[PDB]
RNA sequence: UGUACAACGGGGUAUUGUAAGCAGUAGAGUAGCCUUGUUGUUACGAUCUGCUGAGAUUAAGCCUUUGUUGUCUGAUUUGU
RNA sequence: GUGAACAGCCUCUAGUUGAUAGAAUAAUGUAGAUAAGGGAAGUCGGCAAAAUAGAUCCGUAACUUCGGGAUAAGGAUUGGCUCUAAGGGUCGG
């Protein structure tokens, strides 16, 4: 089976968890649960939130 | 027969004062002290040492800490005999952080 | 959903009462759709009949051209943003609610959809899976 | 530590004895004992139990190897990169 | 007198979202001193970076437990 | 102190801490809140609630007893921090 990736928080997402959302245009959320979601409900940049993948990155924390 | 000690207990007061009114909330802790020092040492006679009632209060009725260190004495009772020959003392023990600390015996002299 | 219909359909939450106003997703020119009807409709006191996605509903147009205003006529819906859970496990849903004009049996008023449209409308009523973009 | 010793030796900042050591001009005075009295005045210098002391014109060489070759601050840890910068900043947080 | 129970403490498990303190040739400018700037600096200064997915919270109806301390005989009635 | 403010909200001088208590936390309640998609399809009737609200700027209709209407409607901005400029009095030519 297939194991997604979060488009905000780069989580693993396990198979009938959170929800999947339709943009307006063609595109697709994934979210691995009501945190990422809302959060994306209010605009929030993911490459400042302190714990999702995609900042891990921006600043070379881990590495 | 029982003899005359002391120690010190760290209470979890957070867990015994759950979902309480927040204008009662602080007198039950006054409770759940009395009540939880007849548990150890059921001498069902306690008392509070006012320092203590200053360290239940010094965050308001809403703001009890969650976590207190408490200096408990068994000690025996004075003329006038009350059902119990026995007596229950709680006070408080100034520390830094009621975290990670284990109960222990102080050896009294 | 109704009839004029290829198939069956997996029982989808409602997210659409009767008086809901969806988007229009064609290019028959109008802005609205209002819905006054459902086609599959089970009958209750007390219940608003209401529509999902893949639906048949009976509809007015209040936003759009003088000439597809003011009359009743069929319609189906493409996108509703109430989520439902596919038998697949996962839960999506859409961003607004919009629906296609359609007559009878499910022949299309317009040539063209705009925005993608759920699977669970597209197996349905194939000649909307024709004109249709992306779907899901 | 070998790139702050090597910068070190490369800047030659030996601090003479008569030489003021506070003030960004370095003024020169004829004796040990009018730069003591000044330093006293106008920055503040002041020489703990002036009574007990043996080694006071090395108490002077230590204090000068503070902002003399690692340029450091006599209070603050503050590491300037120039004998101007140490300078600078004990006249200025005083 | 137990593979006993509890009060703490240890872990797991989660919730939030990066603590205090210190440090910082990060920091819009502004005010001082100079060798007057291919990176001149010194002070005041929202914020930012590093220790730091860090601190805090974690059963009150979560999981677990080789640790710490402690509890373990009062009352009443019942007969074919 | 906030602020336009004798508003609301917190504090000082003074004054109370007095209005039967404990233990729980079911239904029904009274007072108070929040709700996915829909948005009056409820109801005699938008009844009740919701939303809008301060300010500074821009914009502002039919009609009018020419005074209004008009905050009409309708848009944008609002923290913190470092700066910049403008705005005065007294005394000596
Ligand atoms: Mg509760
Ligand atoms: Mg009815
Ligand atoms: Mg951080
Ligand atoms: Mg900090
Ligand atoms: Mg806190
Ligand atoms: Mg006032
Ligand atoms: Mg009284
Ligand atoms: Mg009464
Ligand atoms: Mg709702
Ligand atoms: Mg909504
Ligand atoms: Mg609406
Ligand atoms: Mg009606
Ligand atoms: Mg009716
Ligand atoms: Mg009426
Ligand atoms: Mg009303
Ligand atoms: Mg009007
Ligand atoms: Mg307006
Ligand atoms: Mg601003
Ligand atoms: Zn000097
Ligand atoms: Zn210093």
């Amino acid at each position: 089976m297939k194991v997604e990736i979060d488009s905000f928080s780069g989580a693993k997402i396990y198979p009938g968890r959170g929800t999947l959302f339709v943009r307006g245009d063609s595109k697709i959320f994934r979210f691995q649960n009501s945190k990422s979601a809302s959060l994306f409900k209010q605009r929030k940049n993911p490459r400042r939130i302190a714990w999702t993948v995609l900042f891990r990155k921006h600043h070379k924390k881990g590495i | 027969l029982k003899d005359v000690v002391t120690r010190e207990y760290t209470i979890n007061l957070h867990k015994r004062l759950h979902g309480v009114s927040f204008k009662k909330r602080a007198p039950r802790a006054v409770k759940e002290i009395k009540k939880f020092a007849k548990l150890h040492m059921g001498t069902d006679d306690v008392r509070l040492a006012p320092e203590l009632n200053q360290a239940i209060w010094k965050r308001g009725v809403k703001g009890v800490e969650y976590r207190l260190r408490l200096r408990i004495s068994r000690k025996r009772n004075e003329e006038e005999d009350a059902k119990n020959p026995l007596f229950s003392y709680v006070e408080p023990v100034l520390v830094a952080s009621a975290k990670g600390l284990q109960t222990v015996v102080v050896e009294e002299d | 959903s109704g009839n004029g219909a290829q198939g069956t359909k997996f029982r989808i939450s409602l997210g659409l009462p009767v008086g809901a106003i969806m988007n229009c997703a064609d290019n028959s020119g109008a802005r609205n759709l209002y819905i006054i009807a459902v086609k599959g409709s089970g009958s209750r006191l007390n219940r608003l009949p209401a529509a999902s996605l893949g639906d048949m509903v009976m509809a007015t147009v209040k936003k759009g051209k003088p000439e597809l205003r003011k009359k009743v006529m069929p319609a189906i819906v493409v996108r509703q943003a109430k989520s439902w859970r596919r038998r697949d496990g996962v839960f999506l849903y859409f961003e607004d609610n919009a629906g296609v004009i359609a007559n009878p049996k499910g022949e299309m008023k317009g040539s063209a959809i705009t925005g993608p449209v759920g699977k669970e409308c597209a197996d349905l009523w194939p000649r909307v899976a024709s004109n249709s973009g992306v779907v899901v | 530590a070998e790139r702050v010793m090597q910068e070190k030796l490369r800047n030659r900042v030996d601090i003479p004895l008569e030489q003021c050591l506070f003030c960004e001009h370095n003024k020169h005075f004829k004796d040990v004992e009018e730069n003591l009295e000044h330093m006293f005045r106008t920055h503040g210098f002041y020489i703990p139990e002036q009574k007990y002391l043996v080694d006071k014109i090395g108490l002077v060489k230590y204090m000068s190897e503070k902002i003399g070759l690692g340029n450091i601050c006599i209070v603050c840890n503050y590491q300037g990169r120039t004998l101007t910068a140490v300078r600078q900043h004990m006249l200025a947080k005083r």
